[PDB]
């Protein structure tokens, strides 16, 4: 029986069958509730929507995302998405499929000791197993040794990696985002007279976010030309039929990963983070590592982030060595390609979690046996 | 079931799916002869006398519409 | 037992039995006094009369309108004429039947706690409702998604919906209306030399005015064309015989509907009541408010008036957007035929209140169900 | 040469000379045109007055706000009320002394664009800056730390300050409103019979918010209170002579501002958006802030508001740690007495944009210099 391949974030959650060349069933992770007093008798009025539903509704609802920096923030709605994903979504009974599940490193232990204990005792999968993002990201990209950057809605984390050994000491974890970006753009965007306060808007003011920001190469020089020229300046069309014009500031919104003090962070950008990563690496790996970048997540979907990168990069690291960053244009997928490789392979059906385990040890065996 | 069938006749923008869930939200646990198959929301089952019966939904609202306008 | 379903108003009373396809009394509501010396004797004089009755002996009787503006002014003479519509003409006992009652929204709460007394108490009806007029043209028009606009005798408001949810922050009211209208005719016909003064002379302005009256397209271009030309100018029968020739007038009266400033007020009118309105709603539904716009209630029946709202929206609302105006020919009895529907559905079998209801929580319990 | 210290807003406007104790010149800010045909002749018929002469005349007049939300909506409205302020009710030219302005913080670029452009061109002013509502709130009630609070007609904001240095990330703006209540009294008050539909109907229930109005300490018991007894029910005096009764909606209407959900928002209150704000600062200043809350602006002048702030944030807060709220008796003022301090100050008389630096850089020197 092939097992289910199942990741959660914020954002987006991706699942399907592990040997699926690419994902079954991807919707936006949103639990709604309606705000309005319904007036119509016999609508057949319903408690909460799930995923596309909510976003389709999103006008009457209020919205609110169950993960919030990759934790699990309230149990009951996460289980409902769960509920939606494995009977309304992939229509598939968990009792006959091992499940596969997805966490940022470095999150509290609870977080998996929930998910278990609700995989056991809500859904009765018979057996399950939790991966980290970065491990997986090297399995889809098609190597063994390299230093991992993913970054998501919510976390962003580097994970160095040796022949298939990580590298603890040398992990670091940061909760730059696609959401604080997106709470950024909101908050800039307000200079040019645009004001976007509910949750239905701000899943506009994401859109914007994917339509129309880019990375500048230098930040300084398209400063200048953007307040020279026009010829920088873009717009957009809202539901309604408004059109917005947004300027300099569409280039200004993503650089923030690279300067979080325009959000108010001090911690240095998602550049300096991975090389002093690969400083935190003992010195005769740094060459493969700097060999090998792979970036993973949509947050680094943006035009320009892989130059841009590189060329910050090759800025800190010594002139001779070679610096190389490894974006595919897959890459918003590649953990759940990862996830589904490694479902896949005959060696890890030794390593599931199973339910007699379970019953034995209670569910800290997560610890134990996952990582 | 009938008569919700019969008010979802009448009742604007009906369909196929909004009788099921009314079925769902009027009887799903209220009754121990009616229930859901877990694995769909289109179908609902009922506990006759000889055997548990699966309905699919999909014919239902099309099929039960009559209405003769006198002129023709 | 059918439900009776009643829909009061200042003008016409609709009443009839749930499902049925049209209402089977209407007639307009009334109560009149004698005003003269009865001289002859055994005549058989009477208190008072009501409906029908009052308009055909209108020419001796003061005519009084026990609702302005949705709200009743005196509750004997309401209260004898829902006497008249229960025995005279339906002709069944209120004792057998539940009963569902309209009102325009936003009205005083005391209009709901005594009409809720008077049926309890007075009539003894087994079980009643109140319904939103608006709320209910949806029903008759088949959708639940849109914009109503409904104006009557008294009262003209819009109420937003969205898939079944009002938005009452939306809701908005103005006090436009066939008989202001009609009072406005009154005084503009002055200009021509033709003096109305009592009540039914009123009726016949009232009737003029349905005949006659027809919103021009265009103002000023229309001005100028009467001004030029006889070809507008059209004559009506009085009801002794003698003519009378209106002329550039005829479009002139309805139009205070889009510029109430010739009446002397200052909001503005019901197309940009109507955009304010979809305006002051969440920018995810515009879409749908746009593509549904309903129209009800007798002062929406002018010729022109559908193309002369959706112009005039079209030149407020972005330029993209499709603007639709659906004004069904039955839409004057659309708040009846929504009553019929609504008391005909199982699912409000559960919703009426009943005598019992009333007996414990009081006339108060109307606020908590109801709306 | 003592500099002008202006403060605008929606709603009042309040102006005086530096160093004063308190505004010379405080008046509302309306611009009002006749909307009735002029019948005598030589009367004096003027295009438009301003401030107070527009509320003497207002029964005859249609009232503007050229300001909502703190935004300048129309400029020649505001010009003419800013002509009003130096020549009429201050009684000095413009060309011998510096100005000093102030607006909301978070507002659009342009408004400060426009604002100096007008300053230096159309009247001349030999140098002028602009405030934050907030920062100078603090001046006035004598701090160097502490959240404040600030709320008047128009824009409610937040803003943290810490020895001096604002946390640009943790500033909150939310659109709540002395206006938006006003609505909401009207929009309540029609429940019990009274109908305000003109701009000079919406001055008088300004004027019942004013002295009737009071924030519950417990919102369901008194609803339970004023449901069970008239004691809570008090009674006001139409300018006409006519006498008004309203009962438990005295207290309903400001609790709005920690429910926005009644006039149909879903931010959460002033309490929470406070509590917010203080979360968005770094751990070890919180203590601080929770040590000082100052409450700005007239619509914290609700009775009451004061300690259901403290009371519910106290619910909000961690048990052990000390919450106070600062309620100064002259807060309406607070803002104007702050911008009098700051314009005072000697090392300040640096920091004036002066009209060469305009005619240097042009109207965007304000974002260089003021913030
Ligand atoms: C006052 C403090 C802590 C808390 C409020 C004190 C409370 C008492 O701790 C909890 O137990 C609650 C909860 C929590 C949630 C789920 C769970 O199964 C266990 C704990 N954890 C949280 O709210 C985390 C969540 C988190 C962010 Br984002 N990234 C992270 C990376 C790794 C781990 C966790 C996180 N969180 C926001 C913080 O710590 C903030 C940044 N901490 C502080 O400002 C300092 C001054 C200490
Ligand atoms: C459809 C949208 C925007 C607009 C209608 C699209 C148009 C095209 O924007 C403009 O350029 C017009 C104008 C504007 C006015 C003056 C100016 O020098 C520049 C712009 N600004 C406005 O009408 C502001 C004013 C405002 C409120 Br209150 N608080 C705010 C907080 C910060 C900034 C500004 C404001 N306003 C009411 C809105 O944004 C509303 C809340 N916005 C929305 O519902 C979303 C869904 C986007
Ligand atoms: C002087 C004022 C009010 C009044 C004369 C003061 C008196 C004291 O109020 C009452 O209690 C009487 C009564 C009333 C009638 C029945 C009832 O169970 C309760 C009250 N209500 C009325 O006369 C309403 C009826 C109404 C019109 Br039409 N549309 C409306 C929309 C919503 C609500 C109600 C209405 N009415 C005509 C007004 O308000 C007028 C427009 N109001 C004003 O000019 C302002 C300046 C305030
Ligand atoms: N093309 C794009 N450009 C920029 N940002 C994007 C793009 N596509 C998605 N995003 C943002 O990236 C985040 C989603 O990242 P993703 O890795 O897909 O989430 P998850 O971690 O749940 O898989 C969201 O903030 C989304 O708005
Ligand atoms: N054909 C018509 N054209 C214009 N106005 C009409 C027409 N028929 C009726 N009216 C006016 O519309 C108002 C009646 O509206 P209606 O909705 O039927 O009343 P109610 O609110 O009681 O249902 C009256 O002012 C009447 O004069
Ligand atoms: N004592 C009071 N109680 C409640 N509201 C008040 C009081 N005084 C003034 N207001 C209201 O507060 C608003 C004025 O706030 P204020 O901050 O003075 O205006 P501005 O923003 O122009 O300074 C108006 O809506 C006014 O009606
Ligand atoms: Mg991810
Ligand atoms: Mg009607
Ligand atoms: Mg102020």
């Amino acid at each position: 029986t092939t097992a289910l391949v199942c990741d959660n974030g914020s954002g987006l959650v991706k699942a399907g069958f592990a040997g699926d060349d690419a994902p079954r069933a991807v919707f936006p992770s949103i639990v709604g509730r309606p705000r309005h007093q319904g007036v119509m008798v016999g609508m057949g009025q319903k408690d909460s929507y799930v995923g596309d539903e909510a976003q389709s509704k999103r006008g009457i609802l209020t919205l609110k995302y169950p993960i919030e920096h990759g934790i699990i923030t309230n149990w009951d709605d996460m289980e409902k998405i769960w509920h939606h994903t494995f009977y309304n979504e992939l229509r598939v009974a968990p009792e006959e499929h091992p499940t596969l599940l997805t966490e940022a490193p470095l999150n509290p232990k609870a977080n998996r000791e929930k998910m278990t204990q609700i995989m056991f005792e809500t859904f009765n999968v018979p057996a399950m197993y939790v991966a980290i993002q970065a491990v997986l990201s090297l399995y889809a990209s098609g190597r063994t040794t390299g230093i991992v950057l993913d970054s998501g809605d919510g976390v962003t984390h580097n994970v160095p990696i040796y022949e298939g050994y990580a590298l603890p000491h040398a992990i670091m974890r940061l909760d730059l985002a696609g959401r604080d970006l997106t709470d950024y753009l909101m908050k800039i965007l307000t200079e040019r007279g645009y004001s976007f306060v509910t949750t239905a808007e701000r899943e506009i003011v994401r859109d914007i976010k994917e339509k129309l920001c880019y990375v500048a190469l230098d930040f300084e020089n398209e400063m200048a030309t953007a307040a020279s020229s026009s010829s920088l300046e873009k717009s957009y069309e809202l539901p309604d039929g408004q059109v917005i014009t947004i300027g300099n500031e569409r280039f200004r919104c993503p650089e923030t990963l690279f300067q979080p003090s325009f959000i108010g962070m001090e911690s240095a950008g998602i550049h300096e983070t991975t090389y002093n990563s690969i400083m935190k690496c003992d010195i005769d790996i740094r060459k493969d590592l700097y060999a090998n970048n792979v970036m993973s997540g949509g947050t680094t979907m943006y035009p320009g982030i892989a130059d841009r990168m590189q060329k910050e990069i090759t800025a800190l690291a010594p002139s001779t060595m070679k610096i190389k960053i490894i974006a595919p244009p897959e890459r918003k997928y590649s953990v759940w390609i990862g996830g589904s490789i490694l479902a896949s392979l005959s060696t890890f059906q030794q390593m599931w979690i199973t339910k007699q385990e379970y019953d034995e040890a209670g569910p800290s065996i997560v610890h134990r046996k996952c990582f | 079931v009938l008569d919700l069938l019969d008010e979802e006749c009448k009742m604007p923008k009906g369909s196929d799916d909004t009788w099921a869930q009314k079925l769902y939200n009027t009887h799903l646990n209220k009754c121990a002869l009616f229930e859901k198959p877990r694995l769909s929301n289109k179908a609902f089952i009922i506990k006759h006398f000889a055997d548990k019966v699966e309905y699919q939904c999909e014919g239902f609202l099309e099929k039960n519409k009559d209405t003769v306008y006198e002129e023709q």
